[PDB]
């Protein structure tokens, strides 16, 4: 997931609002649909990729 | 093991005590109060504020900011205008949370401490244009602390939105290490604009609609309110050995911080507030299939609450069953504090841990999106709801976050039950004592008992009234009750000052006076009521009667007593053989319980009898030769022939002019007043031919006429029987009676004194314009009747007067509410009865009304508004 | 009980650390400053003031206020403009109690709480024309986890924070905590306007217990402290200054004439409670701190409060007495954390500093029938009894009264330790380029001293407490005092100074077989235990298996010319240096280095197939000697390098010799005949070739050989191989692996005979990685050939040094090691310090200086 999901930040401070589209975008690719809760961690993507990995 | 929390105080929005916050949950009561247009735009708001499409103009709001009571404490009024309001409203709560403890600041044997918290300084826009550095959030305990004399550790802990439950998380730590004995540990939150709106923004954390609806899926922020509130904490084994009411034993507490492992500054955690409740509830001993209520934080933000129902689900997570833990929130109902938020919380939870009901959860239908009430151990509430648990025990839990983290948990377990019958029952009557340091504010004190007292909510007798006595403090305006039943007394002191009850200022009286009564006055049903409640009296009385018993052959307590009831039993003790010993026990049994109680005599003067005890409260001789001496003469003085007895309503020198026979002058007691004594003819004689003049003429009812001229024989023989035993020199400052002066050392050793007692016109008078002269002194009788404090209020005794100690023979039961109303009566005027003698058998305390302070105004008025 | 002082900082008057704040207590200087009606009048101070008949221009000062480091922490610089500078300041002096420590924060095992006071905020007068957030911001930037409380006491805020933090240590709240206190205002240039019967002084002078007292002089400071369980100090071996042993906090509430003035029983109750707490006699305590403030009404009533509460004792002017407020002046929430400074530095050296402004007693203080005196000149300390004994005590307005029993730190036996490691690495390491150049110096002017802290005890306080940063330098030093000439120059530096990468990765050389020398591999024997390790049972086979023995040949033998060239021979050699080259190949994985490529030069296949795990240890010892063996038996070679490319040497070539070696491509190596190799560099004289025969009596690689290897085709026992694992590159080929390629038997008779074609290996190495090398093997031959390319900004490091250098190994290897180290790979540099290491003070970070500042309509 971790390239996959470098290039999704290719397509960063956290907003409040971008918690929604990155919600969203989970749900068709993978199939996950993690919780919301647990997406609200830190403000990285690929270093939230690697601990949300693993 | 245990931190019980004992009292309460706050002063919340739309509720100013913590029986109207209450009966507004109860209730199920929204106490946010909506504003106007034209309410904003005479209080000196902007006018671009107003008239904006989200311009929120509700408010959570307490009534009265600006009204302090300054002289109740010292305070001048520019040491007034110069403080936070803040400050003095912390003062009068801190003052009423150790009043509905039962308690006094100033002293109790141990420390005690105070640990709260201010909230911004707001004044800094108020007073700071006007005039102003020396009032900040680093004084504001001290200043409650000097006021009410607290002489344990002061601090002023200042966490963010957690104030007010780190503050109870250090005072909890603090007396379990032994710094204090007895702490108080709260918060508050009060500024200027009390009338305010507030620009609400889409995506935010404000409501944008007014109401703040919790954990449902309409969620749109919080509303801002403002508060007040303190408790008060002490150890669960001094809770227990003193009799205190307890309303929930906190057993487990911790505090921590998130650090980093977040989003940003304000973002909350999970892993933390995780942290905080599972270290609580495996300090306190339990396990989460335990703690049946949860008091969440439940703010009504947007983020701030699926990680809250995160927090709380991961916690919890070692219980297998299914919905069966509550959860619920205050802020529907009051709104957001800022600072006291926390203790706002704990109030609720320490009342509905005592009571056993869980109050409703205003506007909820449906819960949010990302939370699954159906798959996880909680539910809400929407109406008020009993609560009993599966294992009987009601245990509780209450969080609050701050701004930084602080994630302050705490669990309360029920207050153990009691033996409420193994106390021996409640005593016959009691009195109920109000002080207040002014009159003002003691008409609207009496006028809060009538409110109190008229509900079925009140306590026993026994435990109130030992309340009012030993836990407050007595000021000068006092006025007292003494009542059998409560409902009677509640109706009574709602009728505003046309009601038969004690009133009147209390100054120092440093002092009391006796009056010793003399013959006549006497009943059947006399001391017997007192025999068999008190124990000074019976002890002393059954010591005069064994010793009689032991060296002659009258039995006492036979005739007053046990005997039965008829007309021949009221002359039998009329005659002059009983009359004597049986006059003395009773006076000197009397005199024996009054000093107990704490009075101290100054002046002691007689009338015929009194001078034989009044002697012996002196030590001038012991009792077994005084009772050895009195039982002698009257057997010696019985034997004499027939007499008679007048009573003349002319003085004493008109009297020794005007009469028609040589009549001795048998005594003198009022200007008005004389008593004429002789033979059983003469008086006869000279009665009719009084009668005939028109001034009264009234008698005695007595076979012998004592002060007379033919008792000089009997005397010479108790003379004889005087010589065997010895005398001592005085001690306290009697007056005499036929000498009219004060007694020197020799006055009384002398026995030709007892001699001249007998035969000598004893003069009341003239003992009685020399005794107010001497001394400024109220009078209380020791007697029998009502005949000497009748006479001693109709003489030109200017503010003063005197009072009884028995009834007057036709109320013969009242000889435990006559006397018991003296005791009250005397302690309105100041005197130094301790009133705890009179509580029962073993007391605990109970909430009762505080004090009713005043309310004055004191502000700068904004001048910047003002303009 | 205790709670043990384990590290401090600061920020005092005419100072800039403790360790320069204790330098001005021992030389008796007043640091209150005196400005002018020209160094003031400009600043913004109002003129009906400087000519006031009374205004008193006297004040103590701390340096810069408005010198943020923003950069460090994250802060934005908008987010740095918006904050008090009691919070800019508190945050760097609480980096650097850590660092003070020998810790770091972010990483302790258990978890660190916080609890500090404030001042009020007068900077906030700025903003117009929040006490709650000072304690969270420097737990949420360092990352502490355990309660954050702002414990707030009227004047007393500083000491009641340290009560406050060994009452949560004690009850085990947290377990290592920080507790201090701040007080600092935006202008500090100001007078400050005695008047009186005012409480300040009207000459400029503290003069505390003295006949001329007249008030005080107000002051800025800083400062904090950090704690911790006197049970776990003694066990990680931390530094201790002083063991907080009692404590107690009280007030006077009512007791008080008025609301200001002080009384005496409640400032006795405190000082019995915090002796009957810890033990003690009012006879044990030697050293009293006092308030001292110099006031009227203040002094009288705190002597008789000691003397009550003293009067105990049997003796006379025993008990010492002294106020530091003379010096720096009085401020709140400060001279409490201040005044516990220089008690815990005069407990732990064992001297009284001095007490300045003191020529006669108060009229209503007689010192001589208590047990009271106070100095004037620096003396020395020694009790009647063994132990060092103190007391602190700050009173708050309200009269918060707060008294800490000092005592002195245990005593430790250093003797038993084992001696220090013959060198050390020294790391620094730091976020900027300026930030390192301007605290390399710090470390010389520490080091300028003498009696310096122990060699052991500075390694493992920097590579164990200063944060590991991106810009790093590293000295590989024996002597302290050679070091501080050496940090004393910067850019004249011979020590491994660049910036960091990521690193994760390293690619591993091995050497040929015709660079060795003689009492090779010593150093490394005895210091370190993996080499004696791995030496083991390469040595042991072949002193089980065969006639001879390894370790005789180099620890034990006689130095000599004739055993120079003993090892010279093919016999003894081959086995030799394939057990040597596995040893330090062993020796380099117990430092942490992840090997990606593994490639060879005509032996380093060998020793690489059995790391990566196709070749047992056995399997891959006991036909290496035999390959020896049945290689040493051909009749005769030699060899000749010519320096000319691959697509030139083959226009010489005749039919028995051929290519021996290609591995530049300036470079190339024939072998052959001796007669025959000898005509073709006679051959070879007039074509102007600098041309040079490698010492060796065989042709290797080359057409000589059909022979040798027939022994190895039969004597190959079938053993059982394995399948590679770790990424080999091959050097007859000039690719990759296969999995099928290299656990054939004909790949190794094939590779004896086939020429190498390094030069290509290395092409493709990097071009699929980007990768540093590291050569394992004893001389530097293959790594000038190796930098010879077009290795772009990477280089390779060697393993021991050139040959006759056999007495610097062991520092050359650990020069090897600070130089992998500087460039961001994985080495661990805990594992090079001695023993039973402890921690030690040094100088901590240089955070640089840029103003963020509002501007005042005034300033």
């Amino acid at each position: 997931l971790e390239q996959r999901l470098a290039e999704i930040w290719q397509q960063l401070g956290g907003h409040s609002l971008l918690l929604v589209q990155m919600q969203q975008y989970i749900g068709q690719q993978c199939g996950q649909h993690v919780a919301l809760v647990d997406l609200l961690r830190f403000t990285t993507i690929k270093r939230l990729a690697e601990f949300l990995l693993a | 093991f245990g931190i019980a929390i004992i009292g309460m105080a706050g002063r919340f929005p739309q509720a100013d005590t913590v029986q109207a916050f209450w009966e507004n949950l109860l209730a199920s009561r929204e106490c946010i109060s909506f504003y106007s247009d034209e309410e904003l735009l005479a209080m000196g708001i902007s006018p671009e504020f107003v008239q904006h499409p989200d311009y929120v103009k509700a408010k959570g709001e307490v009534a009265d900011i600006d009204k302090f009571d300054a002289a109740f404490f010292g305070i001048a009024p520019r040491e007034a205008e110069l403080m936070d309001p803040q400050h003095r409203v912390l003062l009068e709560t801190a003052w009423a949370a150790f009043e509905d403890a039962g308690y006094v600041a100033a002293d109790y044997p141990g420390d005690v401490g105070i640990f709260a918290g201010k909230s911004m300084d707001s004044y800094l826009m108020l007073n700071l244009m006007p005039h102003f550095i020396g009032n900040d959030k680093d004084s504001i305990t001290t200043t409650i602390a000097y006021h009410l004399n607290l002489r344990g550790p002061a601090i002023t802990v200042q966490t963010s939105s957690s104030t007010s439950l780190v503050a109870v998380c250090v005072a909890c730590q603090s007396l379990l290490t032994w710094q204090c004995d007895m702490a108080i540990a709260g918060g508050v939150t009060l500024g200027p604009p009390a009338k305010t709106g507030y620009l609400s923004q889409e995506g935010g954390i404000t409501a944008a609609d007014g109401h703040c609806r919790a954990f449902s899926d309409n969620s749109s922020g919080f509303v801002p309110g403002t508060g007040a509130g303190l408790v008060v904490l002490k150890r669960v084994d001094e809770a227990l050995r003193d009799g205190d009411n307890i309303y929930a034993v906190i057993k487990g507490f911790a505090v921590n911080n998130d650090g980093s492992e977040k989003i940003s500054y304000t973002a909350p955690s999970v892993d933390a507030q995780a942290r905080a409740i599972a270290q609580a509830q495996r300090l306190a001993g339990l396990t989460p299939q335990d703690i049946t209520y949860v008091e969440a934080h439940g703010t009504g933000t947007r983020l701030g609450d699926p990680v809250e129902f995160s927090a709380l689900s991961q916690a919890f997570a070692g219980a297998s069953q299914k919905q069966y833990c509550a959860l619920g929130s205050v802020k529907t109902n009051i709104g957001h504090l800022d600072t006291a938020a926390g203790v706002a919380g704990l109030i609720k939870t320490a009342l509905a841990v005592q009571q056993g009901i869980i109050p409703a959860t205003l506007h909820f239908e449906r819960p949010n999106a990302q939370i699954d009430l159906t798959n996880s151990p909680f539910y809400i509430n929407t109406t008020c709801q009993p609560w009993q648990p599966e294992s009987g025990i009601r245990r509780a839990g209450v969080t609050s976050l701050g701004m930084g983290g602080t994630n302050a948990h705490v669990v309360l377990e029920q207050a153990p039950a009691v033996d409420l019958q193994a106390r021996a029952p409640v005593p016959a009557y009691s009195i109920l004592p109000f002080s207040a340091k002014t009159d003002s504010a003691l008409s609207s004190g009496l006028a809060r008992f009538a409110d109190f007292l008229q509900h079925e909510s009140l306590p026993d007798r026994r435990d109130l009234a030992w309340t009012l006595s030993q836990g407050r403090k007595a000021f000068a305006h006092r006025a007292a009750l003494v009542t059998r039943d409560l409902h009677a007394a509640g109706t009574l002191l709602q009728q505003a000052a046309t009601a038969p009850f004690a009133r009147g200022v209390a100054q120092t009286q440093l002092g009391l006076g006796l009056l010793f009564s003399g013959q006549g006055s006497q009943y059947q049903r006399m001391g017997h009521q007192l025999y068999q409640v008190w124990p000074a009296y019976a002890d002393a009385f059954d010591r005069c009667a064994t010793l009689l018993e032991r060296e002659y052959q009258l039995d006492i307590r036979h005739e007053l007593f046990r005997a039965e009831v008829s007309l021949a039993q009221g002359e039998r003790l009329a005659q002059t053989c009983l009359t004597q010993p049986l006059l003395f026990s009773v006076e000197y049994a009397l005199a024996q319980l009054w000093l107990s109680w704490g009075i101290t005599p100054t002046v002691m003067i007689g009338h015929s009898l009194g001078e034989w005890v009044a002697a012996t409260l002196a030590g001038v001789f012991s009792l077994e030769d005084a009772l050895r001496l009195v039982a002698r003469r009257a057997e010696l003085m019985h034997q004499a022939p027939s007499g008679a007895m007048l009573m003349v309503a002319l003085p004493e020198a008109q009297i020794r002019a005007l009469i028609t026979a040589p009549l001795a002058i048998a005594a003198v007691n009022a200007p008005d007043y004389s008593v004429i004594a002789g033979p059983t003819s003469e008086i006869l004689a000279v009665s009719q031919r009084l009668t005939e003049q028109n001034i009264i003429n009234k008698r005695l009812h007595t076979s012998h006429a004592f002060h007379s001229s033919m008792m000089q024989d009997a005397a010479q023989a108790l003379r004889q029987a005087f010589e065997n035993v010895r005398l001592n020199p005085p001690t306290l400052t009697i007056i005499s009676t036929v000498t009219g002066a004060h007694v020197s050392a020799d006055t009384l050793t002398t026995p030709d004194y007892w001699i001249e007692q007998m035969l000598m016109p004893v003069q009341f008078s003239a003992a009685l314009q020399e005794a107010q002269a001497t001394f400024d002194v109220d009078f209380l009788e020791i007697g029998p009747g009502a005949t000497l404090t009748q006479l001693t209020n109709g003489h030109a005794l200017g503010d003063r007067l005197a009072f009884s100690s028995l009834p007057a023979g036709a109320r013969s039961s009242d000889e435990h509410k006559h006397i018991l109303d003296t005791v009250a009566a005397l302690w309105v005027r100041g005197h130094n009865i301790d009133l705890s003698a009179f509580a029962g058998e073993q007391p605990r305390r109970v909430s009762l009304p505080t004090y009713a302070f005043d309310k004055i105004r004191y502000w700068v008025d904004s001048p910047e508004e003002q303009r």
